[PDB]
Formats: structure tokens, C-alpha cells, sequence
């Protein structure tokens, strides 16, 4: 979310942005950086988030940085663990008890 | 071809004030082809580079206008003409980029 970056996230997002619209571009977008360290921050920061908008946001980025990545070289489960650890806090922040 | 081929700006120069005196001297039929000629010569000095002191050329050869000093009506009906054409062909330009566009657009 910081104004100006060049390292691997910052610019998933703006592909997934970007989508939907000159598809081309954001296609070839996925050239330059590695799809490694770009999805393993969107996954692990959607954790910590608080508005119930920006975790979407952040989820959907994160899927869409796999298809494209190798077929088996990334483990699946910390999309898995992450998608199940907010489930938790959001409920949690239903009642009342706020963490 | 050939003039592009080849110091091409005076050639360039001296074939136009050739197709002038023609289209002038040529009574309207002609009209058409000189206009046409007219407009693949502008397109072929724009695929040059106008060319910058070669369009000041152009403006060189608009001082062998002065030399034929031709009535103002023809010049200005010639000009409107151009310009129609060069609207009319940059018109289709954005109807074939959109087709592609949309076709790119459904193969990704």
C-alpha cells in the first residue's frame, strides 16, 4: 500500500487491478517480477487487516498469482491457513470482543 | 518508389511544381487524379522523415507557387480537399484498432 514500490507485490495488485481492461497488458505485467515473494505477501497480509473490503480485495489478488506460477513448486497450504485464520477473527468481531 | 529511392528533397521539389503545371493546365476529368497524386505525394513526404527543412522545402515550393501564382479559390478548394481525405482515412484508423482490440481482448 505504499506510495511507489518496485519490489514484488504492489504491482500484483495492479495487475489484478488492472484486469478486466486491456487484458494484454496485464498479462504481460506478470514478466518482469518473480511470482514468489509478491503472492506471499498478498496472502500474509489480508491477515491483519480490519475492514471486511480490503481482505477481499487482497484474497482475490492472491489467487490470481498462481495460475500463472509454476506447477509444483509452491505450497498450498498457507492460502488455506490464511483463508481459515480470518474466519476466526471475523466472527470474533460480532459479539463484542475486539483482538 | 523511384523518387524515395534517391538530394531527393529538389527531385521531390520539381516533380510537384511538374504535377501542378499539369493539373492546372489540364482542364476538369484530371481533377481526380492530380488530387490523388497531390495526396500520395504529401503522404509519401510525411513517410519521409514534412521532414522538417524538407517540409520548409515543401515551403520552398510554395514560393514556386508564387511563380505560378494560381487563383485562390482552386488553392483553397485543393487544401479542403486534402484535408477531407486525411480526415476521411484516419476516420477508419479507430474502427479497425477497436476490432482488434476487441478480438485481442476475447482471446486473453
Amino acid at each position: 500500500f505504499r506510495i511507489g514500490s518496485t519490489e514484488p507485490g504492489a504491482m500484483l495488485v495492479d495487475s489484478f487491478s488492472l484486469l478486466e481492461d486491456h487484458a494484454p497488458k496485464a498479462i504481460e505485467i506478470l514478466k518482469n517480477f518473480v511470482l514468489e515473494k509478491g503472492v506471499l505477501d498478498c496472502i500474509a497480509a489480508a491477515i491483519d487487516e480490519f475492514e471486511p473490503k480490503l481482505q477481499k480485495m487482497l484474497l482475490n489478488a492472491a489467487s490470481y498469482g498462481k495460475a500463472s506460477l509454476q506447477y509444483k513448486s509452491f505450497d498450498a497450504s498457507i492460502f488455506v491457513n490464511a483463508c481459515n485464520t480470518i474466519k476466526l477473527l471475523n466472527c470474533f468481531r460480532s459479539f463484542g470482543i475486539f483482538l | 518508389d523511384d523518387c524515395n529511392s534517391a538530394e531527393k528533397k529538389s527531385c521531390w521539389i520539381l516533380l510537384i511544381t511538374f504535377l501542378i503545371t499539369l493539373y492546372g493546365k489540364y482542364p476538369s476529368e484530371r481533377k481526380d487524379l492530380c488530387n490523388k497524386l497531390l495526396q500520395e505525394a504529401f503522404l509519401g513526404l510525411v513517410r519521409s522523415k514534412s521532414g522538417g527543412e524538407f517540409w520548409e522545402i515543401m515551403s520552398s515550393v510554395l514560393e514556386h507557387q508564387d511563380v505560378i501564382l494560381m487563383k485562390v479559390q482552386d488553392l483553397k478548394q485543393l487544401l479542403l480537399n486534402v484535408f477531407n481525405t486525411y480526415k476521411l482515412e484516419r476516420s477508419l484508423s479507430e474502427l479497425i484498432q477497436k476490432i482488434i482490440e476487441d478480438s485481442s481482448q476475447d482471446l486473453v
